[PDB]
């Protein structure tokens, strides 16, 4: 009635709005809200939580996925290289998309920030060597031996250390590459195990967040 | 500062240029860079140089800058055209951020494949254009002063400086990534001489970067 | 002047104008299944092309609207979609794909009876600002030997997709014929470049062909008034 | 619903509506924005930059266009007039179309303000002589010969000075006419180039604006 | 009946349609609304467009501004 | 260095000099990665050069 026209474009119906409705019972009251130990705040702090990363993939039958998740090591194999991680993407498929940090990434589309890693070692007591860790920054080519890879950010594993080993990533946004090499032989002392399994943890850091949702789904 | 023997003869006379008045910034040396002595004749049309990629080959530290990624400099190019109090001449100076090289698709069918590395290649002496109105890119010649430039007489003048600080596609920028500009020399009026005078016209252009980074991943 | 407001570079941007054509006649070849898409292809006018290379970075959102109409300009009770697809998102294949029903692709139930919708996409280049020159390789892969399947839709330049289709089971009754027209709100661009004037050869490739015409010929001589 | 008619005309669409709309990504967040050294602000400084202007264009051929932008000068000719530029109107065909001036202009229909022209010479080191720059009033007859245009407002080239010749028009709004002639017949030394070329420089000033804009497009 | 009609301003530099198929049609400088005639009417405005500084019905001279007083100019 | 042109005369000259072990210099890029001295014409007899060490 009051004199006012408004523009064409009145009754579009995009999901986007900020819109509110007339409730369907105006009289009724909500249950008091309580008090639970557990809450959620953001995607960043689930993203702050550690989770188990997979490297072997070999083995596919259907009593046999507990190796997948974990890699074997072996005195016999030296002076070389024991595993290669896949290229570091988390959305695509590869390592990631087995913890949780991928996945929850899986529903967007790009991101930034620097990424950590951990690793845990699994050896007796009485076992003793020395292992390398490796790092290549993406557009340089593949790493060839041990003394090319050791040029970059590298990490040296020591045994007098379980698992203070850890890893930094300044930055990720094609992809970068690390791998696992022997830089000496394994021994082990008489009388105990001569090979063990090995298991790693990956998380993400501070700044690491997601920009655009992706309308991601695969099953079913 | 010298390679062996290396002690050349410089102006100390330079007519200062600054740049928007603005001097270049801080994480977002002395080493002056000699490249060939460039041939300038009657019927020359004018060349064109692209960076970084081919100066990575004519410094000193430009030919360590091949394996440096990343750049933290500020750019002082100094452009020498040495010539005698009796010659005639004219010579355009200027810088063409974000420089895109034009291809020549020509032939009955207009229609080419991804670019041929020959044209992406043309040393690290330098081209020389096509039709130079055009830049070889269909860009017109007479419009190329709205850029930071210098006029360069011979009557007037012997050298001249351009001082451009770092403006790139990203905040985070690559050099040996992403192609960030280039140097543009045309003559707009033809060189006279008289008969039996010297032909040649050197051409000689310095620049001093101050650093570059190294970077590197792993995998 | 002092008043400058209709001279300022968002007045210099300030019109609504063609964009895209896109038909979909009740029976034909040009959309045998029913539904049809467009691609964001400024550079496609001259027009509206020309302006922007004055600049080379430059940064604009858009306000995007909709037309339904016969050949004869009839009116008719049925009603068409319109939603956006970003680029990691992917576009309809069929008429009865799967892509309607996501969730994460926004969409809008219209009634054409009503005057025109228009609908705006803020600023969704993950870059800081366009650019419409990319000095490099089209592709952002590692690989610069192979034609990969990223070759004309890169992340760092595309700014989104969009797709039309009529939904409902019972068969559409009337012809369509439709008609898109954008504008721009903020403007900002940072460092000029010189104007492109000579003949255009391809679409979006400014590669140009070897006759050579001037702007203006149109003096005889100097003497000459 | 609340007790108000809006005048007829609601859904009127005009192109030059101040009208905002509720964006289709109700979530997003932008990226944030960066300081670039470049910065436009209006067109009025993008006019305030120098460019070249072109005289000649007798010939058309495509290795032939640079001696367009360009008029030569000899000696052999004297007292007498070398070129004359075209009539003063930037929007319209002739000397301006070529600089970013006029083609600037050319998406504007009426402009008013003053206009300015700066002259360079490329002789050498030991020739000269005498020149003279011409500029008639709009109404005004053509000229006949250097005493002619003497009586207006003309500008006397001293080759004293490189480049300091200047000329400045008090006002632009059928059009106005500049010309040059030869005050002196050219003299050169001896072991010295008989012919030099001339090349000159054109810019807006303070005051030059434009008012109304125009939907004007030729190529392609 | 169930049509749209355009209206259009024309500036006097701006040029006339001269064919229904024009290119006039779609310039985007010429300011155009897309009206159903369904809706009661819309109404428009138009501001002070006169170069001058006030409209004169009388101009005590001659109709065209050019230079030339003795042939029939296109203006 | 002293020179002895004609006063309208101009160009560009440069002096070498190479560290003992080095190779032996190829062109004009080789001997500029090291201590080397351009010439200009804008001063007379100004170019000099110095030896750090010689032994």
């Amino acid at each position: 009635g009051f004199p006012t026209e408004l523009k064409p474009g009145t009754n579009q119906f995009l999901t986007t709005d900020d819109g509110v409705s007339a409730p369907i019972l105006p009289n009724f009251h909500p249950t008091p809200c309580i008090h639970i130990p557990g809450e959620v705040r953001n995607l960043l702090e689930l993203c702050q939580v550690e989770t188990i990363l997979e490297v072997n993939n070999v083995p596919t039958n259907a009593t046999s996925l507990m190796e997948r998740l974990r890699f074997p090591v072996s005195a016999q194999a030296g002076k070389g290289e024991l595993c290669a991680v896949f290229r570091a993407d988390p959305g695509r498929s590869g390592p990631w998309q087995s913890t949780l940090l991928g996945q929850l990434c899986g529903y967007y589309t790009q991101w930034s920030g620097s990424l950590e890693v951990t690793f845990m070692f699994t050896g007796s007591f009485m076992a003793t060597g020395k292992m390398l860790i490796a790092y290549t920054p993406p557009g340089g080519p593949l790493p060839k031996d041990r003394a090319t890879a050791m040029l970059g950010t590298h990490v040296i594993w020591d045994f007098g250390l379980q698992s203070s080993v850890t890893l930094v990533i300044p930055w990720i946004s094609t992809t970068g590459l690390v791998s696992i090499w022997y830089q000496t032989n394994y021994v082990v002392p008489i009388g105990a195990p001569n090979t063990a399994y090995i298991i790693a943890l990956a998380a993400a850091q501070k700044n690491f967040t997601m920009q655009l949702c992706k309308d991601a789904s695969d099953i079913l | 500062l010298t390679i062996g023997n290396s002690t050349i003869t410089t102006q100390e006379a330079a007519n200062i240029i600054v740049g928007y008045g603005e001097w270049p910034s801080y994480c977002s040396v002395n080493r002056f860079y000699t490249l060939d002595t460039k041939l300038w004749e009657k019927s020359s049309k004018g060349w064109y140089w692209k960076f970084p990629d081919v100066l990575t080959e004519t410094g000193v530290f430009g030919q360590n800058a091949q394996f440096h990624y990343l750049y933290r400099s500020g750019f002082c190019i100094h452009v020498q055209c040495n010539a005698s109090k009796f010659h005639q001449g004219a010579l355009l100076v200027a810088v063409l951020p974000e420089y895109v090289i034009g291809t020549v698709a020509g032939g009955t069918g207009t229609e080419d494949s991804h670019p041929p590395y020959k044209q992406t290649q043309p040393g690290a002496d330098g081209f020389e254009l096509q039709h130079p109105y055009v830049l070889d890119a269909g860009i017109p010649i007479s419009q190329l002063t709205v850029c930071p430039h210098q006029w360069i007489n011979l009557r007037t003048n012997n050298c001249a400086t351009i001082i451009v600080p770092y403006i790139n596609a990203l905040p985070f920028d690559s050099a040996l990534n992403h192609c960030n500009f280039g140097l543009l020399v045309v003559p707009i009026s033809p060189l006279d001489y008289d008969q039996g005078a010297t032909p040649v016209i050197p051409i000689t252009i310095t620049l001093a970067p101050m650093c570059s980074e190294f970077a590197g991943l792993r995998q | 002047s002092h008043s400058t407001a209709e001279t300022t570079l968002d007045s210099f941007f300030s019109r609504a104008g063609l964009v895209g054509e896109i038909d979909l006649p009740l029976e034909g070849t040009t959309n045998p299944n029913g539904y049809a898409n467009w691609d964001i292809d400024i550079t496609g006018y001259a027009q509206m092309r020309r302006k922007v290379e004055l600049f080379t970075y430059m940064r604009f959102d858009a306000e995007f609207t909709f037309v339904a109409c016969t050949p004869t300009g009839q009116v008719v009770p049925q009603l068409l979609q319109y939603m956006f697809v970003p680029p990691g998102a992917p576009e309809p294949d069929s008429r009865e794909s799967l892509a309607w029903q996501t969730a994460t692709n926004p969409s809008v139930f219209v009634k054409l009876s009503d005057p025109p919708a228009q609908v705006s996409v803020p600023f969704m280049s993950p870059a800081s600002a366009y650019q419409w020159f990319y000095d490099g390789y089209p592709t952002f892969g590692e690989h610069k030997q192979e034609k990969d399947l990223e070759y004309g839709a890169c992340p760092n330049n595309m700014m989104g997709t969009f797709s039309v289709r009529t939904v409902g089971t019972s068969k559409s009754k009337y012809p369509l014929v439709i008609r898109i027209y954008m504008r721009m709100k903020h403007v900002r661009a940072w460092i000029p470049r010189p104007m492109r004037n000579q003949n255009y050869l391809f679409k979006a490739n400014p590669n140009y062909a070897g006759n050579f015409i001037k702007p203006t010929g149109a003096s005889r001589t100097a003497i000459t008034t």
